[PDB]
């Protein structure tokens, strides 16, 4: 299963194994962000 | 206190060094008419390293020792050759071809 | 469980902040309420530790403490964080168990804090090579490397490999030609992640065509690293040299360098051979240099064809017929005694004994 | 495996059951040489096998350089003879192979990185001391020296069977 | 840090570790109520074979709030950081 | 900004210049790191000024 992220300033769809060191490819980047999630989120407009 | 004899040196940067993990002992060269009064010295004498150490002032015992070997790995047939052959025991004489080489190595030097 | 039913789907929940366990199937509780400590006691109470409750941490002598103290401000030295700090006095309290470890002299107990620290930055990925450590210690690397042997003999801890990307990481940062200080012309100035990716690819190439293995790797890296910065402009860089790049970056360059620098531009050459626009350019080891973006760009066909027609040292590749010679089967032993001769010819005669014993008396 | 190493050097202790001068065959003797000042016993060197030799005054004896375990025991009966001949009462008694080295070729390269990741339980691969890989299998303790190059030294036997089968077993692992 | 904890009855994640991804760690973007874990972490109770105690990050919070987004990061010590935003 | 995310100190290393004999011979380093200064936001060392 790939596991995708973000990194901190190109936004490089980047997907890493566990225990990988924080990389961004294009970069040297080492502070990386989470993607959003997929599932529906429901809010109220109150 | 020390009047100007010692001078100024720069040394280490204090960061990363070559990992040299080597000690080259300088061993002296063998010359061709050396090697031939080196196996000479051994046909006389024998297998004795001490007295070929003592009769041999140019060069060091360690010295004779890895010569010796390596003539026996390489040229065991020579080594046993000059075995095989005898010559009376020779101090005075094998000085005076010591010196009769050194006058050779320094005429060579010249040139 | 439930005593009553005897469930056993006894579950933990979170009531309005109270801890208690409730039986799921007959919403029964059986056990309820939780005692924790509170922080104006945690900040009193002292933490005790299993060694100093046992008694040790007294049965230290003035050696191993001198060793700890020793690791201590080597990796202090070093910069490393807390962890490799623990991990090597860990390491180190591990061998000392040992009777013959700790009946050592002085530079046994060096050498050990070194190759200790050494393997303590070695797990966690550190590349460190021996010099670097040496370099710190009052012991010469002779010594070291024999008592690391005989360490890693007797311990079998895990040693993974050198990595090469992180040696580079780390080597190349430690050149000056990154920065236009006032020593350094500004033509010879580059950029260091330019430099960096150039040698990376360099010693990729090496490492794919058997270059890092049995060769130090410090000089492939150097001569990778300054092969880098000549192709990144060969009009003014093109007429250094190996050793004028090492005095202007302020690097002792390895010794063997040249052969390895020799045998990359080699490489490159046979690589260049196979790309049709080089290979008409009839290119020479000095004026490849500049082409080698071409050919770190499709180093992967051109290795590939290259080995298609290996790489091993140039005294074995002088075209050996003789491959082991196979030496003649004389296993014999005579009957009992072959000659008798022979002793006759290995003792020593009276005349040769008064000899000998004139001549050193 | 269609290869059979090439046994080099035999390792083999004998002990002669009686005391010995080192002085008196060291003075008698042209191929002997003693220094005590460094080393106290005796270094004899005998041509025909091209080997060498060990002598202890407490009547402990060893030889190398030998090829085969005949080859030792004719260096080591050579030995015994010539001790008699120095006026003393050697006997060959509790002869043993203790070690043997051998020497071959795979004839091809061998990736000591894919070995040691593999088989790191078995090696200790330390490129930055020394170039050749170090394998300890411990089946039946050998210890092999492997190279880039493909040639691999063997140590530790005790019968040139145990050398063969080391190598027959290691020959498909590097193969891999 | 292990994955949601799958209930074989419903071959989803039990509602405790509803908002966890499949890395073990919340996702941006979803709610998240009292009592729901945040991070899956585990840690070793030795310091010979791997033993693992489940001390999960849960969300100790009044009303219900939201992730805007999460960062991990990693020290030269290896020891990840893992930050959440919560938001009300 | 980076230093706030990762929890770290925002600093910078102190090198100095030493000499010293050894062995009865002098000895110089040029840049020997002796520690790292927190270095305060938009001083004159810190990169945002
Ligand atoms: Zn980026
Ligand atoms: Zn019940």
């Amino acid at each position: 299963q790939p596991m995708i992220y973000i990194c901190g300033e190109c936004h490089t769809e980047n997907e890493i194994k566990s225990r990988d060191p924080i990389r961004c490819r294009e970069c040297g980047y080492r502070i990386m962000y989470k993607k959003r999630t997929k599932r529906l989120v429901v809010f109220d407009a109150r | 206190c020390v009047v100007e004899e010692n001078d100024p040196i720069f040394e280490r940067g204090s960061t990363t060094t070559y990992s040299s993990f080597r000690k080259n002992y300088y061993s002296k060269p063998w010359s061709n008419k050396e090697t031939d009064m080196f196996f000479l010295a051994i046909s006389m004498v024998g297998t004795d390293f001490s007295m070929i150490g003592q009769l041999f002032p140019h060069r060091a015992r360690i010295e004779i020792k890895n010569k010796f070997k390596r003539e026996e790995k390489t040229n065991g047939w020579r080594i046993d050759k000059a075995f095989q052959e005898k010559r009376p025991f020779d101090f005075d004489f094998f000085a005076h071809l010591l010196q009769k080489v050194l006058a050779e190595e320094e005429k060579r030097k010249q040139k | 469980r439930c005593p009553d039913c005897g469930s056993t789907e006894l579950v933990e929940d979170s009531h309005y902040s109270q801890s208690q366990l409730v039986c799921s199937d007959c919403g029964c509780v059986v056990t309820e309420g939780v005692l924790t400590t509170t922080f104006s006691d945690e900040g009193n109470l002292r933490e005790v530790t299993y060694s100093r409750s046992t008694g040790e941490n007294e049965q230290v002598s003035r050696s191993q403490q001198r060793g700890l103290r020793r690791v201590r401000d080597l990796c202090r030295v070093l910069q490393l964080p807390p962890t490799f700090e623990d991990t090597a006095v860990a390491y180190y309290q591990q061998a000392y168990r040992h009777s013959g470890i700790r009946a050592a002299r002085l530079q046994k107990k060096e050498v050990l804090v070194g190759c200790c620290v050494l393997i303590t930055c070695r797990q966690h990925n550190w590349p460190l090579t021996m010099g670097a450590i040496c370099t710190l210690l009052y012991a010469d690397l002779d010594v070291f490397s024999s008592t690391y042997m005989q360490i890693v003999k007797l311990l079998g801890l895990d040693v993974p490999s050198l990595c090469l990307a992180e040696l580079v990481k780390t080597y190349c940062s430690s050149f000056k030609l990154f920065q236009a200080s006032p020593s350094v012309p500004a033509k010879y100035v580059e950029d260091k992640e330019k430099m960096l990716s150039r040698t990376m690819q360099l010693v990729e190439l090496a490492n794919e065509t058997w270059l890092v293995t049995g060769r130090h790797p410090l000089p492939v890296i150097t001569a990778a690293t300054f092969l880098a910065w000549q192709s990144l402009q060969p009009a003014d860089r093109l007429s250094c040299s190996l050793a004028r790049f090492c005095k202007l970056a302020n690097v002792d360059l390895p010794y063997p360098a040249s052969s390895r620098l020799q045998e990359l531009l080699a490489v490159l050459l046979r690589m260049a051979e196979q790309l049709a626009w080089l290979r008409v350019l009839r290119l020479d080891k000095r004026s490849v240099v500049k082409h080698i973006g071409d050919l770190l760009q499709h180093r992967q066909s051109l290795v590939r064809s290259a080995f298609r027609d290996l790489l091993l040292p140039p005294c074995m590749l002088k075209s050996p017929k003789r491959i082991c010679p196979v030496p003649p089967v004389s296993t014999v032993t005579g009957d009992e005694n072959i000659s008798d001769s022979e002793i006759e010819q290995y003792l020593r005669t009276p005349q040769e004994v008064r000899d000998f014993q004139r001549a050193q008396a | 495996s269609g290869i059979v190493p090439q046994l080099q050097n035999i390792v083999s202790t004998v002990n002669l059951g009686c005391k010995l001068d080192l002085k008196t065959i060291a003075l008698r003797a042209r191929n002997a040489e003693y220094n005590p000042k460094r080393f106290a016993a005796v270094i004899m060197r005998i041509r025909e096998p091209r080997t060498t030799a060990l002598i202890f005054s407490s009547g402990k004896m060893v030889c190398t350089g030998a090829k085969s375990e005949e080859q030792s025991r004719l260096a080591a009966r050579k030995y015994a003879r010539v001790v008699q001949k120095l006026g003393f009462p050697a006997k060959f008694l509790d002869f043993k192979i203790q070690n043997m080295v051998g020497s071959c070729d795979v004839k091809f390269p061998i990736r000591l990185e894919g070995l040691v990741l593999t088989h790191q339980q078995f090696s200790s691969y330390e490129p930055e001391l020394f170039p050749g890989l170090i394998y300890r299998m411990i089946k039946p303790r050998i210890v092999l020296l492997i190279f880039v190059s493909g040639k691999v030294v063997l140590t530790g036997a005790k019968v040139r069977a145990e050398i063969y089968e080391a190598f027959e077993n290691i020959y498909p692992i590097l193969k891999g | 840090v292990m994955g949601p904890m799958l209930d074989a009855a419903t071959r989803k994640p039990i509602w405790r570790h509803e908002i966890l991804d499949a890395d073990g760690i919340c996702s941006p973007g979803e709610k998240v109520e009292n009592k729901q874990v945040l991070v899956n972490k585990s840690m070793p109770t030795v310091t010979q074979q791997p033993q693992y105690k489940d001390v999960p990050i849960t969300y100790k919070g009044a009303t219900d709030s939201y992730i805007e987004k999460v960062m991990i990061s990693s020290n030269a010590e290896d020891a990840f950081l893992i930050k959440m935003l919560l938001r009300q | 900004h980076e230093c706030r995310l990762r929890d770290m100190t925002y600093s910078a290393p102190i090198t100095v210049d030493i000499e010293y004999t050894r062995g009865s011979q002098r000895i110089i380093r040029n840049a020997l790191p002796i520690g790292r200064m927190p270095i305060m936001l938009r001083s004159s060392n810190c990169v945002l000024t």
